[PDB]
């Protein structure tokens, strides 16, 4: 090999996470993002 | 509830309301009976009395045929499985005795036990015992008692009964009190017969076109069902493909 | 690359969360109008 | 016995070639329903007689 | 990784995984290397893979040295599936044959400054005479483009115009070797060899290469650049 | 039925005056699914009267007996047609069953009840009623997981389906064992659209397609069940417009995202789409003419792995971006491809040499030389090939037909949904015939936009 | 009461009051456009030549690397790429992912996210402004258009290098290569969008040149024509009777726009149904269906093929064939 690279393409990856961190800060930003918009309920 | 679905001037026809004025059924059939569909092409009614005397005979050939209709699909179906029936199959279960060929009868769970009686014994006491029956029928007379409804009532109950309706002593488990659920009843009761009536109806012109019980039809049908039909089944020999 | 995917990863869910969120947070209600 | 299937499904053509051009018509007639009932059950019923007919006598053609 | 599970695993296990690209590792094995076998042998399945690829760069201040390149095409490099045949002697004289196999790769870098350097990765018609621990020789190269190639203005050896004829008045001058003559003769390489991790039960070998060759010339065009490469190679024997 | 006058709304926009009339709306639906059924059965019988046994069916403009023959009717081992009398009887149940529902079309299109509500409020519904829109979406979910359950019998004990997998050319083959992991089902879902992955449209065997029917009709059942028995939520009411015509929105939006599906499944995939039947892909033709380009130059004694192209790069193998060897030329493009005519002939590095050289076969020689001279290539006039082609072979690829038509319904129907989600918005707002001239929203906000 | 973080965000994305409308479409509209606005021009100005074809021809393409403004472009991303979802992150370098054709691949993406939430913002302003909604079902054209040449060609194609470069002579040589492979003059959908542009010229020119053809008085000789239109007034500006009664006498006293209701409808139908048309032309011929075959449909009684203007059309064709990607080509038949 002459040069490092993910080679994550095709596999069936889902969401194309290679790496488990990615699929939580995927759920952890939407859920920020449920968190603000549940917690800013009961309004207008 | 919701007997104003089978009774009542309101209540469900042979035909929807499109394609069957209120005003087109016979005025004899105006929700008094249970099962009224206002089902008359051919005026075989004329009027009340006619039409009870012929739902007495409906009644009594609905009450034989759901009986038929559970005695033909069981005992196939249990030898078919793997039940020691021999003659579960139901237009050929009386060969089986021809030659004092004795059958088989299986009490379920606990079965498979010979019965040790000839035809002609069984012949004898089928007719003094049905026959017996069917005169206490139209007398509306009983010797003794000892139902589990009311136990080991006396002679003077069949009298003041309703015919065709006979509750009390035929009525061992009741919950026929309430007139709205007996009415309820009723109609389900005869519907069942109706439908068994067609399903007996079925199996024999099935037995007679395919020689063989019903329950290989709806078998071989679930394992074939495009294979095994009528149109298949009358074909006879496989078919000349069209290529 | 990988600080890069992460990075975009997190940008992208972000703004779709928050249109999610934004057309879930009533959105026939903001007409003009009556009714 | 091919015959009596050809002629069972040009009947049945014909059938409905004509309940084409009938059931509309005595739908949107005036108060035409109401009187032409009659005939347009034995024409679904000689149609359903003929579907059945060429059905099964395709089993023996 | 060695050869055994490679020929494992199905073509979607490997599937854009890069796995492709590389040539088996012997795990099992020793580096005694002399307790090869001599005689005649037909290696077959003959794989080869760089690590590094350095072009000559030359500098105002003089100083000539190989530069390090930043690969512009993706995993399209490593040569497997070469054939040949090769002797080993008594003494450890080894003489190389390679004759058939994909023996060859279109590979492009970057020399630092932005200037694409396409070269011919190639190890073909190699005659590698020497001992077993290194042996080097000649290889065959291509030039890059075929005659058949035509530039951006037609031309080219076999199919093209001969002459730039977007201008009707340049036909004849200075740009000799642009469209007068066309030069795609093919030029020789220099490459060693050297033999690690010798397998005599299942007849494989291993070890490291280093390959020197020129790269495209543009069909007789401005200077080409020796191209230093260093990896690993892998074979089998008979 | 009714005037202007009376409803609002012109002949050119007739059908919304049902928009609140239940009955007319079912005899025109059901009238609608006759039509549906109609063409069905008409096509169908078309189709097997146009039908000659010796040309497979792409070459022939069929796109009805292909799904048939993909069920597994009337094919055998390789693709050859043994009987037309599936087809036959499936076009004459269409016929027959698009009669009936012709004639309840008609009825409540003409004589039928105005409304569903005083009378049958089992079927009578208005459109706010949130809970009785749900009962009709369970009913239907109900359906619409029996059909996918009537696939999955189908495929496990009605025969099987044709497998191009299979080997010898493929087969009618009997499913067992389906892939029910959910992990691979879902995968599929989760997967990217792009190259290499492709969505759901890169299933690429029948174990997958019947397991991810289980599941498709499980969850639908259970979600018929779901929606029967409950209404929905305060934020789901707060997030949608419950109108007729925004239900008619989503359902668009939906139909149209699954006609976009159909037109890459009709264009990419070979396993729900047997090549035998609806013709090669497009990655299909190209990798079979580098093959056979291979094949022919082998047998004329020449070196395939040598010979790189004007460019330097392999006329008949290179390696892709990868690294696993492939077929040299543009065809490159298409090294995602997969058939069952390369899959004896790949192994761990894509192409592998050696059985590329020796282990060829009569019947993928004959299938990869097929496949290149009936092309997806061809004109409006069905002409085959480029279009600078010669007015000689009569052949359009029913690939070509299905992906192009539905490509323009998908996006006709996205369009539509534009159009129903902008009007049952300003119809819930009050917005649907103009802005209101005194009360103008504009005139209450400050300058300077 | 509106003190919660997210309702005075959720009320400032949704604001009129701003000076451009943001909304729930905006919000996912902004990052991408700014985003292939930056790609754009920084890949237009500085970007290496770029392997459009996949056969180690590097196309430059850029201001710096020797191009003006009119043949200065986007390079499309390489045909060894096919459709296979190159971001940067998937290269090694950034090296390797401009010469891989990746910011043609960024901009795209981007580009397509752009104008689709532009078109859902057009209809989100509409929406909170009281408006009808379907000037959005107006911009799906052009929308249509641009993913038919951004996306749809390349994956009915199998490759982005099939995609319009961004550029202006990439343009022409999209149409001439589109041309040689589908002939699409020849295309019923393609002289539908013809018709509708022209269409669309001639009904501006008509509408603008009658509604000043109907002016009313109100300004001198002194003052512009448009002095006499005062901005949010009531009263129309011009006479439609007047300019319908000049229409009708000109043409066809009946056959004319009674209603400039249904004449300002006519003028949004003509040209968005007929680039609907043309955008479908483009995304059909993706799949292969191209333009009509006409080539020796006439022969005579003894067979001979007479040379017609399709025939001509076919020659012409044949010369943008073999010229276009002269050496990509390794075989006869160009099904790839
Ligand atoms: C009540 C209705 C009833 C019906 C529909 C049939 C019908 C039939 N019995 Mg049957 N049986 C019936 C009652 C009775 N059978 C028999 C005794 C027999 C015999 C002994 C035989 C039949 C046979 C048959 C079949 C040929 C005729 C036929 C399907 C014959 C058979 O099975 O032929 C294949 C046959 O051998 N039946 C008795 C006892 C006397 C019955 C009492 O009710
Ligand atoms: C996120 C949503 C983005 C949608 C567009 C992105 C591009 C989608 C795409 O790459 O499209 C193609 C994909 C399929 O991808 C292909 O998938 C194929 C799978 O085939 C493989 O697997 C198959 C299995 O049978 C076969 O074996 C086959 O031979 C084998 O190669 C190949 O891998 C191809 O390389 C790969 O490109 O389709 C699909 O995913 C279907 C999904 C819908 C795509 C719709 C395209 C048009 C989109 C919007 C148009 C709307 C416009 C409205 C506004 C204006
Ligand atoms: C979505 C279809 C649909 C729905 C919701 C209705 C609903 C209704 N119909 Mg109706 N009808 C339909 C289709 C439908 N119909 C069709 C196709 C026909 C032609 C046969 C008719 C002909 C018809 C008549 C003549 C009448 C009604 C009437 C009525 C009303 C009540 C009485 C009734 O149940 O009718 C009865 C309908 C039947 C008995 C048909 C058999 C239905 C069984 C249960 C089939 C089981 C369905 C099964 C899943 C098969 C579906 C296969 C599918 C894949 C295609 C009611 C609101 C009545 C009315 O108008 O009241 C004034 C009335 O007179 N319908
Ligand atoms: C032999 C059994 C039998 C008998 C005696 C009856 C008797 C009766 N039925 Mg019934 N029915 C039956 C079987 C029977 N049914 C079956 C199997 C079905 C299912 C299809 C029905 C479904 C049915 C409906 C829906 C209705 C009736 C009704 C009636 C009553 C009035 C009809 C009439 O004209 O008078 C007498 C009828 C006969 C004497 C039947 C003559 C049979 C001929 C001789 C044989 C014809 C061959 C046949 C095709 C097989 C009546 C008391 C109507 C009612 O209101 O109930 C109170 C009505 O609504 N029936
Ligand atoms: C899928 C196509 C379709 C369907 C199913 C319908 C259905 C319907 N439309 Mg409609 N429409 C359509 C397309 C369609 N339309 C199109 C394209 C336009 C634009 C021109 C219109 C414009 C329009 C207007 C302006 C109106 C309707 C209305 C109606 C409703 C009542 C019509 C009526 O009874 O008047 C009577 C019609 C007739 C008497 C002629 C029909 C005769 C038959 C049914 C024609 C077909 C014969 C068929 C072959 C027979 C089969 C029999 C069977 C046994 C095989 C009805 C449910 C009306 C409405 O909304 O109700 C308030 C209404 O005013 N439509
Ligand atoms: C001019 C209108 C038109 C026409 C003529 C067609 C025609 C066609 N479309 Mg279609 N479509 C249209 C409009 C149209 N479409 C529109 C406007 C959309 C929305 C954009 C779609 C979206 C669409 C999709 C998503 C698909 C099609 C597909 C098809 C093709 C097959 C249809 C099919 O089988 O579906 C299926 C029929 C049903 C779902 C009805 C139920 C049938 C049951 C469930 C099948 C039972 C089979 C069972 C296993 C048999 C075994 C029996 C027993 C032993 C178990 C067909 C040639 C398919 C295709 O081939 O893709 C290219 C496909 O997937 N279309
Ligand atoms: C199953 C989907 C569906 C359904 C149920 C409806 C239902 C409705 N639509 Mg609608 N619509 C749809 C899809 C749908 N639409 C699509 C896909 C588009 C394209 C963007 C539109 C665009 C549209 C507009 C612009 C309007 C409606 C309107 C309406 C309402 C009255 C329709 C009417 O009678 O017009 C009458 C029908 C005709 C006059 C016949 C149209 C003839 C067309 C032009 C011929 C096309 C045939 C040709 C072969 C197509 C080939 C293209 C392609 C396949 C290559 C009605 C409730 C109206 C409305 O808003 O009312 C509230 C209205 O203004 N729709
Ligand atoms: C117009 C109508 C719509 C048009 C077309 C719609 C067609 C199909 C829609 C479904 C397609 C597949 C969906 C899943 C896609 C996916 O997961 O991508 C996941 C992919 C995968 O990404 C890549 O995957 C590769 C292997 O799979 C590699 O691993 C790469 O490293 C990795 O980056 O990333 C993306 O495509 C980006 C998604 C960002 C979505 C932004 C827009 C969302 C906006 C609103 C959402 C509303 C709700
Ligand atoms: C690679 C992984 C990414 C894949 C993405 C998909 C992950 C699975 C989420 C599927 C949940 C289905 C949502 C339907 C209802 C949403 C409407 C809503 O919101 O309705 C809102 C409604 C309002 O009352 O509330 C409610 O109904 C309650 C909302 C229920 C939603 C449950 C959320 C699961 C946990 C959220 C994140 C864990 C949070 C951790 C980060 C926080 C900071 C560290
Ligand atoms: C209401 C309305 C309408 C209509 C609608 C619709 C849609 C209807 C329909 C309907 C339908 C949907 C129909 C259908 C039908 C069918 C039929 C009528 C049939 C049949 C049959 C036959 C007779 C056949 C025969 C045969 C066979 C069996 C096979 C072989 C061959 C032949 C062909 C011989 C309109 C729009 C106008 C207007 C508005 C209103
Ligand atoms: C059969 C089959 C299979 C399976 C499949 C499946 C299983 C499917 C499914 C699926 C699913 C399970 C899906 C889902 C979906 C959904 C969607 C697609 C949606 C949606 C929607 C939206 C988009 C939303 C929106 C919104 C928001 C965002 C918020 C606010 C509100 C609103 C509404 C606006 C497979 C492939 C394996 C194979 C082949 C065959
Ligand atoms: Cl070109
Ligand atoms: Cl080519
Ligand atoms: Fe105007
Ligand atoms: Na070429």
């Amino acid at each position: 090999l002459v040069d490092d690279r993910m080679n994550g393409d095709g596999t069936g990856l889902p969401f194309g996470v290679n790496d488990g961190i990615l699929g939580w800060v995927i759920a952890g930003t939407l859920g920020t993002i449920w968190a603000i918009y549940f917690v800013s309920q009961k309004d207008l | 509830p919701d007997l104003e679905k089978w009774y009542g001037p309101d209540r469900k026809l042979f035909l929807p309301g499109g394609l069957l004025d209120r005003d087109d059924v016979p005025e004899y059939l105006n929700g008094e009976l249970a099962g009224d569909y206002g089902y008359d092409p051919l005026g075989l009614g004329k009027d009340e009395e006619q039409v009870e005397k012929y739902r007495a005979n409906e009644l009594l050939h609905a009450r034989w045929a759901m009986l038929a209709a559970a005695g033909i699909i069981i005992p196939e179906g249990l030898q078919a499985n793997g039940a020691d029936i021999k003659g579960g199959t139901w237009f050929e279960t009386g060969a089986e005795m021809l030659n004092g060929g004795t059958l088989n009868y299986f009490a379920v769970p606990f079965g498979v036990v010979q019965n040790p009686l000839p035809l002609a014994a069984v012949t004898l006491i089928e007719i003094v015992l049905l026959g017996a029956v069917e005169k206490f029928r139209v007398d509306g007379t009983g010797p003794a008692g000892f139902s589990p409804g009311v136990g080991k009532f006396d002679s003077d109950i069949f009298d003041g009964l309703d015919k065709l309706y006979p509750g009390g002593p035929f009525d061992p488990l009741n919950l026929a009190d309430d007139p709205e659920v007996f009415a309820e009843l009723q109609v389900k009761e005869i519907k069942n017969g109706r439908l068994a009536m067609i399903a007996v109806l079925a199996f024999a012109i099935q037995s007679y076109v395919t020689g063989e019980g019903p329950y290989a039809n709806i078998t071989k049908h679930l394992s074939d069902p495009f294979g095994y039909n009528l149109l298949t089944v009358l074909q006879g020999d496989d078919r000349v493909p069209t290529l | 690359m990988l600080t890069l995917k992460i990075f975009v990863y997190t940008v992208v869910t972000f703004f779709v969360g928050l249109f999610i969120f934004g057309f879930l947070s009533n959105d026939p209600s903001r007409n003009p109008g009556k009714g | 016995m091919t015959s009596i299937l050809q002629i069972a499904l040009l009947g049945l053509v014909l059938v409905s070639f004509a309940l084409v051009v009938g059931v509309p018509v005595v739908f949107a007639s005036p108060n035409g329903w109401t009187e032409n009932k009659g005939v347009v059950f034995s024409g679904l019923s000689v149609w359903f007689l003929l579907v059945f007919a060429v059905g099964v006598f395709n089993s023996f053609a | 990784l060695t050869y055994d599970e490679l020929q494992g695993l199905t073509y979607l296990q490997v599937k854009g995984t890069g796995i492709a690209n590389t040539c088996p590792v012997v795990e099992q094995g020793t580096s005694n290397v002399r307790e090869l076998k001599p005689g005649d042998y037909k290696l077959e399945k003959f794989c080869m893979e760089p690590t590094s690829f350095t072009v000559k760069e030359e500098d105002a201040k003089g100083r000539e040295e190989f530069v390090k390149t930043k690969l512009l095409t993706r995993l399209t490099y490593g040569l497997d599936g070469m054939n040949g045949s090769m002797k080993i002697n008594n003494d450890g004289s080894v003489e190389f044959r390679e004759d058939e196999g994909l023996d060859y790769a279109a590979t492009t870098v970057k020399l630092p400054g932005g200037e694409y350097v396409p070269f011919l990765f190639t190890i073909k018609e190699f005659d590698g005479k020497g001992t077993l621990d290194s042996f080097s020789g000649d290889f065959l190269v291509p030039s890059y483009r075929g005659s058949t190639f035509l530039d951006p203005k037609g031309r080219g050896g076999a199919t093209g115009y001969d002459n730039a004829i977007a201008l009707p008045a340049k036909a004849d001058a200075d740009e000799i070797q642009r469209l007068n003559n066309k030069s795609y003769t093919p030029g020789k390489g220099s490459a060693v060899f050297s033999v690690a991790k010798v397998d005599t039960e299942t007849g494989e070998i291993a070890g490291v290469f280093e390959s020197i060759q020129p790269s495209d010339t543009e069909m007789g065009a401005h200077p080409a650049k020796d191209i230093k490469i260093t990896g690993l190679w892998y074979g089998q024997l008979t | 039925g009714r005037d202007q006058e009376t409803t609002g709304f012109a002949w050119w926009a007739g059908n919304a005056r049902l928009i609140n009339l239940s009955g007319k709306l079912l005899g025109a639906h059901v009238a609608h699914a006759g039509l549906i059924v109609f063409w069905a059965g008409a096509m169908n019988l078309f189709e097997v009267s146009h039908f000659v046994p010796e040309k497979p069916m792409y070459e022939q403009g069929l796109i009805l007996l292909p799904h048939i023959a993909t069920l597994g009717y009337g094919v055998g081992p390789g693709g050859e047609v043994l009987d037309t009398f599936p087809y036959f009887v499936s076009g004459v149940l269409h016929l027959i069953s698009s009669a009936v529902l012709g004639f309840g079309g008609v009825y409540h299109s003409l004589i039928g009840p105005e409304t569903l509500e005083e009378s049958y409020p089992f079927f009578g519904y208005v459109w706010k009623d949130k809970n009785k829109m749900t009962n009709i979406l369970g009913y239907h979910l109900i359906i619409l997981g029996c059909g996918a359950w009537l696939l999955v019998l189908k495929a496990l004990y009605f025969g099987g389906v044709y497998d191009t997998w299979a080997p010898g050319g493929g087969d009618v083959r009997i499913i067992s064992n389906p892939t029910t992991n959910a992990a691979i089902i879902f995968g599929y879902i989760v997967k990217s659209p792009f190259g290499g992955d492709g969505w759901i449209v890169s299933v690429d065997n029948l174990e997958d397609i019947i397991g991810g029917h289980i599941w498709i009709g499980t969850l639908c059942i259970l979600g018929g069940i779901w929606h029967i028995y409950t209404t929905p939520w305060p934020w789901a009411r707060r997030a949608f417009v419950w109108s007729g015509e925004a239900y008619l929105s989503y359902s668009l939006a939906a139909v149209s995202l699954m006609g976009f599906t159909a037109c890459c499944f009709a264009w990419f995939n070979n396993t729900a789409y047997p090549s035998e039947f609806y013709g090669p892909t497009g990655p299909e033709a190209s990798q079979a003419q580098a093959f056979t380009f291979l094949v022919r130059d082998q047998r004329l004694g020449a070196n395939v792995a040598s010979a790189q192209g004007p460019t330097g790069l392999g006329k008949y193998l290179m390696r892709s971006p990868t690294g696993e060897i492939i077929f040299g030329g543009e065809t490159m493009r298409f090294w995602d491809f997969r058939g069952p005519w390369v899959e004896p002939l790949r192994g761990p590095s894509g192409l592998d040499l050696v059985k590329l050289k020796n282990d060829i076969q009569p019947w993928q020689e004959r299938r990869a030389a097929e496949y290149m001279t009936h092309a997806p290539l061809g004109s409006l006039n069905s002409v085959g090939g480029v279009a600078t082609e010669i007015n000689a072979v009569n052949f359009v690829s029913p690939r070509s037909w299905l992906a192009t038509s539905h490509f323009c319904l998908g996006f006709f129907f996205f369009v539509g949904h534009l159009w129903h989600a902008g009007r049952a918005r300003a119809a819930a707002a009050g917005f649907e015939k103009g802005i209101d001239r005194v009360d103008e929203p504009v005139l209450s906000m400050r300058p300077l936009d | 009461e509106n003190t919660s973080l997210w309702a005075r965000f959720c009320e400032w994305i949704t604001s009129t009051e701003n000076r451009l409308y943001i909304g729930w479409f905006g919000v996912i509209m902004i990052p991408t456009l700014l985003t292939a606005i930056s790609v754009y021009i920084i890949a237009f100005i500085a970007a290496p030549p770029v392997d459009i074809d996949g056969i180690r021809e590097p196309v430059s393409g850029s201001l710096l690397y020797g191009n003006n403004i009119i043949t200065g472009a986007v390079v499309p991303t390489s045909n060894a790429i096919g459709l296979h979802f190159y971001p940067i992150w998937e290269a090694a370098s950034l090296d390797e992912w401009l010469y891989n054709g990746g910011p043609y691949q960024l901009v795209v993406c981007h580009f397509f996210l752009g104008v689709c939430c532009y078109m859902g913002r057009e209809w989100e302003l509409s929406y909170r402004l009281g408006m009808r909604p379907w000037i959005a079902v107006a911009y799906s054209a052009p929308v249509a258009a641009a993913t038919a040449v951004f996306i749809i060609y390349p994956i009915g194609q199998g490759s982005f290098s099939d995609g319009m470069p961004l550029g202006i002579s990439g343009t022409f040589n999209f149409m001439i290569v589109f041309q040689a492979e589908h002939n699409i003059l020849m295309h019923p959908f393609h002289m539908f969008g013809v018709a509708g542009v022209f269409g669309g010229s001639l009904f501006s020119a008509m509408h603008g040149s009658l509604v000043t053809s109907s002016l009313i008085r109100e300004t001198t000789e002194n003052e512009s024509a448009n002095a006499g239109y005062k901005f949010g007034q009531e009263e129309e500006t011009y006479n439609i009777v007047a300019a319908h009664g000049y229409f009708g006498r000109l043409i066809f006293q009946y056959a004319s726009f009674n209603n400039s209701r249904s004449l300002h409808f006519f003028l949004a139908v003509w040209p968005v149904v007929c680039i609907w048309l043309t955008a479908l032309g483009i995304s059909t011929m993706a799949f292969n269906l191209n333009g009509f075959n006409f080539n020796q449909s006439v022969v005579d009684s003894n067979g001979r093929v007479l040379n017609t203007w399709a025939d001509i059309i076919n020659r012409a064709n044949l010369g943008m064939e073999v010229m276009h990607e002269r050496n990509a080509h390794n075989f006869p038949l160009d099904l790839a």
